[PDB]
This record gives structure tokens, sequence and C-alpha cells, in this order.
């Protein structure tokens, strides 16, 4: 589930760490 | 207020306080060693173990190290394994463990902790809300929905559960049903309800049902700093980037990319048509619930700055042509893709996730009439062999009312004002 054209996902980034 | 000392820890409060005072003064290195000393001497002490964890946590901040924080995560777990742990300390330790697991990106591990927290504290509503978030982060909307349904049956007025229930409903295309939950949840003012996501989706849901009140919520979101403007409603933004709906090639500075697309547009078209004829499965339907009606599919060559090797088999010359332009192939917040749209199609007004990209549309097969795209308050049409450029973080809308298919090529580029360091560091979208 990725945000390509819209903002449908609860979070669009998958951050890890500092 | 919070009682963190069991019977025995009260007898060693002086030692525990002496160590804690060192940590509060930022003397992390000394405080770590002091609590490690207390852990060896009092291996069953929950407060001694919690202090070791907190000191490891603060050390990760000062060091900016993941591995230091990962060690703290295990120590926070160790606190919960000890005997006779006070309830306040038990909750603080495992909550901070979850929060730091999510910070590091360990969403699956954060869930287990959150499930355990709910089992240990069945009457804490806020922990159930936190569990629902845990589910939403791994993409488990079904379980997240149950959690917020459970919360709302016990606490119908919980605003946090409402916005999140509304958000889940809207993602399920239950547009009408989501509106009262999103609206009542934001109006509640509870902690966590003042979030751009709920403003963004409440206004979208209203637009889809014909409610004219949608833009009032856009204005309020803008007024509370979630949206750069009423028209530009992206949520993953780098502030200060020039914001306008439509761009010219000169304004973007990517003139060489544009020239290459327009000069070679026929080969780009032909490889797309060959995929349509002999490998149509490579075109995948749009899967973001952006259509009111119609047929819309995309054939993606690059996403999040990563080349799709198998996809490029179908457009090898196009992929070779684009390799020369890292401003698009390296755009980890954009894609490169063919987009086919057929008659009878209407794309809801919508906004992209980030203001860090610009969108280039190269016309490949454009029927004479029926195809148009609106960005902000201005509507334009494609042309075969010509590039349109717009900032899709502005609201935009598309129609297809021709008598045959419309094919375009979409090339995303970094916002020109983004620095090289920013282009390398910004998380991918
Ligand atoms: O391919 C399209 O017609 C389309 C529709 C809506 N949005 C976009 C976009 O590039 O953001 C493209
Ligand atoms: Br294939
Ligand atoms: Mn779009």
């Amino acid at each position: 589930g990725k945000c390509k054209d819209g903002l449908g996902e609860y979070t669009c980034t998958s951050l890890e760490g500092f | 207020k919070p009682k963190l000392l069991n019977k025995f820890d009260k007898t060693i409060k002086a030692e525990l306080d002496a160590a804690e005072k060192l940590r509060k003064r930022g003397k992390i290195e000394e405080a770590v060693n002091a609590f490690k000393e207390l852990v060896r001497k009092y291996p069953q002490s929950p407060r001694a173990r919690y202090g070791k964890a907190q000191c490891e946590d603060d050390l990760a901040e000062k060091r900016r190290s993941n591995e230091v924080l990962r060690g703290a995560i295990e120590t926070y777990q160790e606190v919960a394994s000890l005997p006779d742990v006070p309830a306040d300390l038990l909750k603080l330790s495992l909550k901070r463990r979850s929060d730091r697991q999510q910070f590091l990106g360990h969403m699956r591990g954060s869930l287990l902790t959150l499930q355990r927290l709910v089992q240990l504290f069945p009457n804490d509503t806020s922990l159930k809300n936190d569990l629902g978030v845990g589910y939403l982060l791994i993409g488990d909307n079904d379980n997240a929905k149950k959690v917020y349904e459970e919360v709302l049956s016990v606490t119908p007025n919980d605003g946090f559960a409402k916005v999140h229930y509304g958000f889940i409903l809207k993602a399920q295309n239950k547009i009408a049903e989501s509106i009262p939950y999103l609206k009542e949840g934001i109006e509640s003012g509870d902690p966590g309800t003042d979030d751009g996501r709920f403003y963004f989706h409440l206004g979208d849901a209203m637009q889809r049902v014909g409610n004219k009140e949608a833009y009032k919520w856009y204005e309020l979101g803008h007024k509370r700093g979630h949206f750069a403007s009423v028209w530009q409603r992206s949520l993953y933004n780098v502030n200060g980037l020039k914001a306008q709906p439509w761009w010219t090639p000169k304004e973007t500075g990517y003139t060489e990319l544009v020239k290459s697309l327009e000069r070679n547009w026929k080969l780009i078209r032909d490889e797309g048509l060959a995929v349509m004829d002999k490998a149509k499965g490579l075109f995948l339907p749009e899967d973001e619930n952006l259509r009111e009606k119609g047929d819309w599919s995309q054939f993606t060559l690059w996403q999040q700055g990563r080349r799709n090797e198998n996809a490029c088999k179908g457009a090898p010359k196009t992929c070779t042509l684009l390799e020369k332009f890292p401003e698009t192939t390296g755009c980890r917040r954009g894609q490169i893709k063919y987009s086919i749209m057929h008659p009878g199609t209407h794309v809801w007004p919508h906004t992209g996730p980030t203001n860090c990209r610009l969108r280039m549309h190269l016309g490949l097969v454009i029927p004479k009439e029926g195809c148009k795209i609106r960005c902000a308050n201005e509507t334009k049409t494609w042309e075969e062999g010509k590039v349109l450029i717009f900032d899709d973080s502005f609201e935009h809308e598309v129609w297809q009312d021709a008598s045959s298919f419309r094919l375009i090529f979409i090339v995303d580029v970094w916002h020109p004002e983004l620095t090289p360091q920013q282009r390398r560091s910004l998380p991918a979208i």
C-alpha cells in the first residue's frame, strides 16, 4: 500500500531510524 | 502522581534517586553506569531496570544511534518480566517500548507490545486506540476497524476513535458513512484529532457526495497549519518550495528532459502501444479509489526511484532514454509510467501526497475532444508529442469523454528548488 496519486494510506512514508 | 516504586524499591529509593538525578542533568554516561550498578546489585528491581532503559533511550538521542535505542527496547521489555512491577511503571515501560519500536520502523513488533498492553490493562481506552494505530501502520484495516468499534461501543464520545473509524470507513469507500465520524471526531478536539489527514479526507468525502461544506474544512485545515493553502493540500511537504498549479519547461529548469520527451515521443508511444497489444497485463488498474467511474490503468517503469526491470522489458528504448535523467529516475517521491484512460471516466478531485515533485504529462494518443485535466481553477488539454507540467499537490481533476482511448506518459521530477542533500535524504513516497 503506497501513496502514488493520493493520500489513501494512513502513513505514506516507511521511515526507519534517526 | 505515578507510583513507580514497589515495596522493595522504596527501601533503596536514595540510590535510585541519586542515579535518576544524574540522568536528568544530562550526565547520561554516568547515569547508565549507575543504573547498571543498581541492576547487578538489585537484579529484581523494576525501577532500577527502568532507569537503565531510560538512560539507554536518552543515550540513543545524544548518539543518534538506532542500535543504542534497540538495546533500550529490550530493557523496557525486561522491566515487564520482573516480579511485582507497579502498574504505572509497567504501562510506562511497555508504552515507551512500542513508541520507540514504531520510531525505528518495527511496526510488527510494536503490535505485539500493544496487544500485550491491552491484555494487561483491559479497561484503558487509550491503549485500545493505540492498538488500532498499531494495526493501521502495518496495513491491517480490518483489525483496526474492530478495535475502534470496540472502543466506540464502550465510549461513544471518544473523538480519537471517531476520526480513525471515519478514516477507515472512507478508505473502504463508505463515503457517506465516514463523514459524521470524521466531522464529530475533529469537532471533539480530543488529543490526536487535530491531524491534517482527517481534514483532508473529510473534505474529500464531502466533495464526492456533493456537500458544499467541504471547502470550509479545507480552510480550517489551512488555518491550523495542516495545508499550505486551500488548493494545495499535500501532507508530506518541504516548506518554502515555490507553489503554483502549472509550470512551463523553462520554470522547471528541466529543459533537456522535456526536449528528449518531445523529440522522441513517437518511440515512447509505440512501445506503450506494443505493450497494450501484446502484454496488456502489464497495465494495472488504478487502485487508490480515485475514480467516480470509467476505466483507468497504468504501466509503471519507475517507482520510488527504483527501476522495474521486468516492466522495462516492454519499453526498453524508453527506459534507456530516461536513464540519462536522474532528476526523474532518482525521484523517490514520484514514478514513471504510461497511463491509459478510456471514455466514460471521471477522476474525483484529488491531491497528491507531497509537494516535493512536479508531474510531466507527455501526450501519446490524444483524441480530438473529450479529454481534459483541471489543476486548481485552470483546465487544460493534452497534445500528442507535447509535455504538460503541473504540481499535483494542488487539487486536480480529470475527465475522459472521447470516443476512443487516451494514452499519456507520466514523468515525475524532484521539485527544482530541492537541494541535492534533500533529494538524497527525503524518505521515499
Ligand atoms: O493519467 C491521468 O489521466 C491522471 C489522472 C489524474 N491524475 C494524474 C496525475 O498525474 O497525478 C493523472
Ligand atoms: Br510479464
Ligand atoms: Mn493525480
